[PDB]
């Protein structure tokens, strides 16, 4: 019917009466404010904070908990549902870390959803404009098909790695940063995907199948160390926080940034290729957004950690040695791919520079946080051994 | 060809099943009896992006409806009374749900082995991080706009103190992450969600639309729009296993103890808070609940399981059997408690009792009866000395807490079921309220030592814990929890002191 | 001074664990804690109320000195002990899996979680033991789960029933 | 008070009761879609469509009004409010366009909105990584500062030229699209602006300040002849559609493009400038998207006119042949630019097949559309007399 | 320095007045009595960008609104 035979209580006369009736004359507490007991990281408590700090049950005894006793059902054998047992790191309080960018799920999807939409404008306009005609026939057929589309599965393999610490984070505020880290390592995967998709629409010979990329991660000699150093982060380590801080405060910030932004990000436009570099800019704006976030946990709140300081960067140095070997490594292993460029498209005298550049970032936004006494030259010297 | 082209996410996922390649430690890093296909498929063909635009769109319309219109309308306000108490339970521990949920996708994820399949649940962590910030949403905004902060503003910190709150971890936190992936996957997706929480989540907004409040509505059927993927997911887990022998071994039993750990809980708690905590009434609890457990779940559901090997939970006929009185006897107790809640609850004036009587015939003389008897002593006033609690007592009516549900009863008066079993285990006692529970802690005791409220509260006096967990008001002096919903005579931290009520271990009168 | 999250017996072990100074005294009492308090096999229950509590309080003590105390390669490899990890987990996994029965399977499993829970043994090695030993309790126990009437499942776990009602 | 005093009807028990007691049973007709009378130009009525068609209200007089009738209220002199005079095309009907990406208002912010925020993260991902560090000294303090720059006073110009449209264009369909192909121009010429800002942010001793770029235009040889076409598109054509035209259809399809697309789009990369192709990126979308409204204007409502599609496809060929000659003079000059690269940067067989693509695209998306016969070498010699 | 920095609208409007440039035929199309001073400014320094933003916003809840709530 056109009043329909549902009566709501907002705008039936007879219950909206009924319930007007019942109502006090007003507020029966003048504090407003859900979340208002939570100690703001800034001047003023944030919809960051009160939506998401002390959404995860605790108790007083993980560190920071509110809640009291045991769980009411736990693992076949007597593990916790969470537990202070699922990480070597120690802290006065799992909910003191904050994002800096301060994201809750919808700010995180409506920007996302930015992106996508973008995206697809963008491709739009540059297949109508017929860009692609200026790039690089070898370095589309080879270095963008092969080698990038092969990338893929590193941070296929890096996303993954969160499975368990989605699982095991012991607060609200880690287990949502963590989630979004993981979920743009995904995207990033997927964009790869998308471009080689792309390229098979607007390229007549070009095939989008992961067949040829899949088999050089799989059996190529480029990523060889790349994938061993993944497959490790990923399923041999138990440990949430050294996975999430040895693939975001190590591999990640050393392989990772040097393939995207100093070889792809570096050499793609000097083959006529604005097309990649335009995802680049996503996994880009990506690392550093999550890098304020894993700065933030490790650093300002673990590392710094009132009572467990020394402890904290100590289990992280040992961590950051750990995987720094396998990382160089990886760099190694990849510093062949070089040889495969077409002669005069770089020189040996740029690639240093580019891994000084990869390097001293490091340095200056991980290695130096935890004192952790790192060798520049000594770490470029051993990875352009693999030229 | 210049034509204007681009790329969606059906195009990119076509591939998405080889992402995942081979290596000797490729495999799940939690303990399970069953082994999930490598090859299983997903329903939903999505990539990241796309995810982000659809949940957007949804934000959009529900936060753009919040902020304006509603929001204009006094929406927040013109909700009566009972109700507005009654959202600070169901939007916080549906809070809890959604957030542990997102530890037990996260648990599937790693479990799954299938490249899509392990998609499909990446989604559902991703969807149940929006569904925890969406509760608390709601809470964010009665307590912003709504006529009674308290409870909806600390929820978080005053839940721990009454007895309702372990039971609800126990199903929607605990009873999600901890156990075989599998078992898990049944208790969250396979009952929870297919079973309880979806069929609720649309049955909330309808209670929610009677009486007043058209927030809830506004984001609960946003939620709802999410869950057919969580289905989704659950179906596809079953279908990941049915190849594996082990499933013909474990699968039912599993099942059955899923199912019986969630409708041990919400066959009385959300008959209770429907009925009980609401003025208008949309469907009486017995009516709802058959069709739920019997009609939908029981029947089409688990049915399309069967080419699986799923059969129906054998504990199926006894939760009939012990369903049609839960929800009546549980506000009894719930009420009689009402210094440990962090909500204000309300006695059933006229209609509601002649409505009771009504839909479940014998209601007055044993509930009705007790309910005027209270109310007369003057378990309204503060001036009258007089909590519930004492009645138990002085009729010796002890109230123990299932030590595997958490679920509060008592057998001396209970008009639904009132078996009770207690033993006693390298010095130490348990209280049991059936035989399904009970097997569940024999056969497992190390995954059942929950202390229950007795225990931790034995010898305190009630104003120092409520003070202590801090179950105060702006004011620090009126409680946040009253035993009417009416602005004037609200209980104060004192009134209950004079009372002189410490709790006390009844396991220890079989001493 | 009682209390739910700050009360006299809370208080008393801080003080008590603040005098611990070495790695295998701390390592010790903690070893002894879990025998004493946790699990359904613990030696008294005493401390149920505040044991968890107290237990991570404890944890944290060890932990520091552990990590004061062992160079790189060990922390990563060994317990606070001195065993091998490895070795540990090998050992008690090949237990498991020679257990004939559930009875024998919970009995391995809640023990090794007593004597090795971090940061007695490193947590890759003990995460890892979860994986497998709570697979192989899982299977036995729930094979014909329902077989075993309560009356007997009773007399198995060796439960001292002190009342059974039941009108139906 | 927490209720308040103003009483809603749709809240209020004793209003509300009122306001229920008169309603009818059922609507009053169950034609409920607003605009159903428009004729669709897809296969259903879009809501672009009936919340744009007929919103002008012109009376039959003016091809496809619906209204009777002179105006109220004409200028000094008698010249109507809109009126045939104020172009020479003419058409049966000027409610038949149909902007083929449908945007009305509320979709055209969405867009430009998500550009916006997704540029502002772009840039603080750029600048945080520190990609400025590769980017050739050179290529940044001269071509990105003074020649980059110096062209945003051409977008500015042809964002001006839209001007008298949006006063005089016969029917609100148009009247929409013109107004979005002039705004995205006045936003290209501000990005270009914000690009060199952000360098002043991020490189010491960069200057911000337009004062170089703008003597460049205004005094320099390279974009002499581009700023006498600009001028006189935008100052000396007082007919909306000619303007339209020759601005989107001739002009910055050949002379546009080419810098944008063939110079720096092309050359940047070459000295590691990522940052100027993030812009350029979207000024070929907005582009991309103006062109085909402009196709659906000129070439499918007025140049296939049922009536005046011989009349108006002579006027667009004349306008063409107009304009086009300026606009080879603008590309002459430009070409000056290329002598100012360092040695090795690119060279005259790059130079000329990149003219070839922008005038062959040109031919193919616009010239043959009107039969406009179009010579490809001649026009390209023509051009590269400019070289240096 | 590499510290996250980014580019506003009032940042960008400040150089807007100088985006017109001289030229003999720079005048209004139109007939008019009176004659608006060149250096006239603005109060609100909005971009195309920032003023697409700021009303996509309004739009957003407006039709969310009207969409949902409204209708429901
Ligand atoms: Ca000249
Ligand atoms: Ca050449
Ligand atoms: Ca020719
Ligand atoms: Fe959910
Ligand atoms: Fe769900």
């Amino acid at each position: 019917s056109m009043l329909g035979e549902r009566r709501r209580g907002l705008t039936d006369p007879e219950m909206a009466a009924v319930i007007l009736k019942a109502l006090p004359e007003a507020p029966l507490d003048g504090n407003n404010k859900m979340g208002y007991f939570v100690t703001p990281r800034w001047k003023r408590l944030t919809e960051y904070e009160a939506l998401t700090v002390y959404a995860q049950p605790n108790a007083d005894w993980i560190a920071g908990g509110l809640d009291w006793g045991d769980w009411t059902q736990k693992f076949h054998g007597g593990r916790p549902s969470w537990g202070n047992e699922t990480t070597e790191l120690r802290t006065v309080d799992w909910f003191k870390h904050r994002d800096p960018l301060r994201r809750w799920h919808a700010p995180y999807v409506k920007d996302k959803a930015e992106e996508w939409r973008y995206t697809d404008r963008f491709l739009q306009g540059y297949s109508a404009d017929g860009q692609i005609r200026a790039m690089n026939p070898t370095w589309r057929d080879e270095f963008i098909n092969r080698y990038w589309g092969a990338f893929l599965f590193n941070e296929y393999g890096l996303f993954n790695a969160h499975s368990q610490g989605a699982r095991e984070a012991l607060s609200d505020v880690t287990r949502v940063s963590l989630a979004f880290w993981g979920f743009d390592k995904i995207d990033i995967a997927q964009m790869i995907q998308l471009e080689r998709g792309f390229l098979a629409k607007i390229v007549p010979g070009f095939d989008e199948s992961t067949a040829v990329p899949k088999a050089e991660w799989t059996n190529g000699e480029v990523y060889k160390s790349a994938r061993l150093a993944v497959e490790g982060l990923w399923q041999e380590v138990f440990d949430w926080n050294e996975s999430a801080f040895s693939v975001h405060a190590v591999y990640d910030a050393l392989f990772g940034q040097f393939v995207r932004r100093e070889f792809f990000q570096r050499l793609a436009p000097r083959f006529g290729d604005n097309l990649t570099p335009f995802f680049i800019n996503q996994a880009q704006t990506y690392f550093q957004i999550a890098k304020q976030g894993v700065q933030d946990l490790y650093y300002n709140c673990l590392g710094d950690d009132p009572e467990f300081s020394d402890y904290n960067r100590t289990v992280m140095r040992n961590w950051t040695g750990k995987w720094l070997e396998p990382t160089i490594a990886a760099l190694r292993d990849f510093m062949g791919l070089f040889a495969k460029l077409p002669a005069g498209t770089t020189d040996k005298e740029e690639i240093t520079a580019s891994l000084y550049r990869v390097v001293d970032d490091w340095i200056e936004d991980y290695a130096s946080r935890i004192d952790f006494k790192a060798d520049r030259d000594q770490i470029v010297k051993a990875v352009l051994a693999g030229l | 060809n210049r034509a204007p082209t681009s790329v969606n996410a059906q195009e990119v996922h076509r591939w998405l099943q080889s992402f995942n390649w081979d290596f000797k430690n490729n495999r799940t890093k939690y303990a399970t009896k069953y082994k999930m296909a490598n090859e299983t498929k997903e329903q939903f063909k999505l990539i990241a992006k796309e995810y982000a635009r659809m949940e957007a769109v949804k934000d959009e319309r529900q936060f753009g409806s919040l902020q304006d219109a509603l929001t204009r309308l006094n929406a927040g306000v013109r909700v009566h009374p009972k109700w507005n108490e009654t959202m600070k339970v169901v939007s916080n521990f549906l809070e809890v749900g959604e957030y542990n949920a997102i530890a037990a996708t996260g648990m599937l994820w790693d479990s799954a082995q299938a490249a899509e399949q392990k998609n499909g649940y990446l989604a559902q962590v991703l969807d149940e991080i929006r569904h925890t910030h969406q509760c608390a949403y709601v809470n964010y905004y009665f307590a912003k706009n709504g006529q009674d902060p308290a409870g909806h503003n600390d929820a978080r910190r005053t839940r721990t103190i009454g007895p309702l709150w372990k039971g609800m971890k126990r199903v929607f936190s605990d009873g999600f992450i901890s156990g075989d992936a599998v078992e898990c996957s049944l208790n969250l997706q396979l009952v929870g969600e297919a079973c309880f929480t979806n069929p609720l989540i649309v049955a909330v907004t309808e209670w929610a639309a009677a009486n007043g409040d058209e927030i809830t509505p506004t984001v609960f059927l946003s939620i709802e729009t999410d869950e057919l993927r969580h289905m989704a997911n659950g179906y596809q887990t079953v279908v990941s296993i049915a190849n594996d022998p082990a499933s013909a071994k474990y699968l039912n039993t599993d099942l059955n103890n899923a199912f019986w750990t969630q409708q041990k809980y919400f066959t009385p708690v959300l008959g209770m808070l429907f009925e009980y905590g609401s003025k208008f009434k949309v469907e009486p609890w017995v009516k709802t609940w058959d069709r739920w457990v019997y009609e939908d779940w029981g029947g089409i559901w688990i049915g399309r399981l069967g080419k699986y090997g799923v059969e129906s939970p054998r504990s199926l006929k006894d939760a009939k059997q012990d369903a049609y009185w839960a929800h009546h006897d549980l506000y009894l107790l719930a009420y009689a408690l009402w210094p440990t809640g962090f909500f204000r609850l309300a006695l059933p004036d006229q209609e509601e009792m002649e409505w009771f009587e009504a839909n479940y015939p014998g209601w007055y003389d044993h509930y009705g009866k007790i309910y005027e008897e209270w109310r007369a002593r003057g378990c309204e006033d503060p001036s009258s000395g007089f909590i519930p609690l004492m009645w138990f007592i002085e009729n010796n009516h002890p109230i123990y807490i299932d030590r595997v549900s958490q679920v509060p009863f008592c057998p001396s008066l209970a008009k639904g079921a009132s078996t009770l079993r207690v033993h006693e285990y390298n010095g130490e006692m348990h209280t049991f309220s059936d035989q399904w529970g009970e097997r569940m802690w024999l056969a497992e005791p190390e995954r059942y030592e929950c202390q229950n409220i007795f225990e931790q509260y034995e010898g305190r006096e009630l104003s120092e814990v409520i003070a202590e967990l801090h179950g105060l008001r702006s004011d620090g002096k009126t409680l946040i929890a009253q035993p009417h919903v009416r602005g004037d005579k609200l209980w104060t931290l004192d009134d209950i002191k004079r009372l002189n009520c410490v709790f006390k271990n009844p396991v220890k009168a079989f001493n | 001074k009682l209390g739910i999250h700050s009360n006299d017996t809370r208080d008393a072990w801080v003080n008590k664990i603040a005098q611990l100074n070495t790695l295998e005294k701390a390592a010790e009492m903690l070893k002894q804690f879990r025998m004493d308090h946790t699990t359904p096999f613990r030696n008294s229950y005493e401390l149920d109320n505040d044991y968890l509590w107290i237990e991570a309080k404890l944890e944290e003590k060890v932990a520091v000195l552990k990590a004061r105390a062992f160079n790189e390669v060990d922390f990563r490899h060994k317990t606070a002990f001195g065993e091998d990890a490895k070795s540990v987990l090998d050992g008690t996994v090949a237990k498991m899996n020679a257990a004939k029965d559930k009875w024998e399977a919970e009995k391995i499993h809640i023990g090794f979680r007593q004597a090795y829970k971090p940061p007695i043994m490193p947590v890759n090695y003990f995460l890892d033991g979860e994986r497998q030993l709570g697979t192989r309790l899982m299977e036995l126990r729930n094979l014909n789960y329902y077989d075993t009437p309560l009356e007997e499942l009773r007399k198995q776990r060796g439960v001292r029933v002190v009342h059974l009602q039941s009108p139906h």
